[PDB]
């Protein structure tokens, strides 16, 4: 019953500093640091045993890898210095039993943007709507990656399609979501998208109806 | 330092069997784990010390390794065993991943169901037009969406998305969007993207008039 809880997506200025945190929730091994570049294989970053105050580091990184932890709070830190564009991923922490090797628990992932532009959050459009009607929703002109959405605060997955972003010409992203349901729904049911972009703190949630 | 090697994808119609290499250097000396991860999802550990498998994993998924290759068996491939999957195993103090292998399940034909969306009102206070079509749950990935404007073909003014393979029916979904000026929307009445793919007789057209209700 042990789940690792990772810090939120943040954008970072190239030559600055991140630090991410791994939340061993109703638990407490050895931890480590995988990265992920979009569309890319897992890079090991290093591994920490708190108990024996130990850590073993990956080459490739020059030596601006610091893993970390606090056993009064059971929570892990990976510091990663002197970042640069091509340190844009998502950063997983993973936790595996001791002299084992491998990693049975894994974190959520936190998707780290190396990026000298400002965040800029998205503009929410609905998709208005035989049997079957399609509707969702347009989420416009954002930065950094990601974006969630869901549908009716989660209660609505059946049927729904949320597409991977696009870079526009703009330089800034763009994704729909789209939900098919039965056309006898619409006038009875409510659809509604929930978007989060955490990068810029937007919450937004937008009624997708057929027109007057 | 330690090279794993894996071909980058695998393709298995469904029920059938996928074999998953993973090469390396007496590979056989090493205990290999393999992690599936699918689409925006964080790593499943599915098979450890070569053979061995955690609680909740399927019998249907095994291990194997010896001699210079570990292959990772899955049976009665299923559209929820679509992932990347990924060897793993430690060689002079170095945790070494392999590049990771594609699993694409081999289904039927199966056309689009298609779905054209006109510029909220809302968007069009802001001076730009962003008209959607929709190609939903079809196979194979190739579709051709082409956009019509009062009967004029469009060109360098249209971006696609497609989703990964359907976790339940492996399909794919395709989201194509016109964009365009307040202006030049205004400017015209009939919007139109016409689709052609190999499961359609002939190419289907979704159109509407800007104006209509």
């Amino acid at each position: 019953q042990v789940q690792l809880v990772q810090s939120g997506a943040e954008v970072k200025k190239p030559g600055s500093s991140v630090k991410v945190s791994c939340e061993a929730s109703g638990g407490t091994y050895v931890i480590t640091w995988v990265r992920q570049a979009p569309g890319q294989g897992l890079e090991w970053m290093g591994g920490f045993i708190p108990t024996f105050r130990t850590a073993m580091y990956a080459q490739g990184f020059q030596g601006r890898v610091t893993i970390t932890a606090d056993e009064s709070t059971s929570i892990a830190y990976m510091e990663l210095t002197n970042l640069r564009s091509e340190d844009t991923a998502v950063y997983y922490c993973a936790r595996g039993p001791l002299s084992r090797g491998y990693y049975d628990y894994w974190g959520q992932g936190t998707l780290v943007t190396v990026s000298s532009a400002s965040t800029k959050g998205p503009s929410v459009f609905p998709l208005a709507p035989g049997g079957t009607a399609a509707l969702g929703c347009l989420v416009k002109d954002y930065f950094p990656e990601p974006v969630t959405v869901s549908w009716n605060s989660g209660a609505l997955t059946s049927g729904v399609h949320t597409f991977p972003a696009v870079l526009q010409s703009s330089g800034l992203y763009s994704l729909s979501s789209v939900v098919t349901v039965p056309s006898s729904s619409l006038g009875t049911q409510t659809y509604i998208c929930n978007v989060n972009h955490k990068p810029s703190n937007t919450k937004v949630d937008k009624k997708a109806e057929p027109k007057s | 330092s330690y090279v794993l090697t894996q071909p980058p994808s695998v393709s298995v119609a469904p029920g059938k069997t996928a074999r998953i290499t993973c090469g390396g250097n007496n590979i056989g000396s090493k205990s290999v784990h393999w992690y599936q991860q699918k689409p925006g999802q964080a790593p499943v550990l599915v098979v450890y010390d070569d053979s061995d498998r955690p609680s909740g994993i399927p019998e249907r998924f095994s291990g194997s390794n010896s001699g210079n290759t570990a292959t990772l068996t899955i049976s009665r491939v299923e559209a929820g065993d679509e992932a990347d999957y990924y060897c793993q195993v430690w060689d002079s103090s170095s945790v070494v991943f392999g590049g990771g292998t594609k699993l694409t399940v081999l289904r039927t034909v199966a056309a689009p169901s298609v779905f054209i969306f006109p510029p909220s009102d809302e968007q069009l206070k802001s001076g730009t037009a962003s008209v959607v079509c929709l190609l939903n749950n079809f196979y194979p990935r190739e579709a051709k969406v082409q956009w019509k404007v009062d009967n004029a073909l469009q060109s360098g003014n249209s971006q696609e998305s497609v989703t990964e393979q359907d976790s339940k029916d492996s399909t794919y979904s395709l989201s194509s969007t016109l964009t365009l000026s307040k202006a030049d929307y205004e400017k015209h009445k009939v919007y139109a993207c016409e689709v052609t793919h190999q499961g359609l007789s002939s190419p289907v057209t979704k159109s509407f008039n800007r104006g209509e209700c």
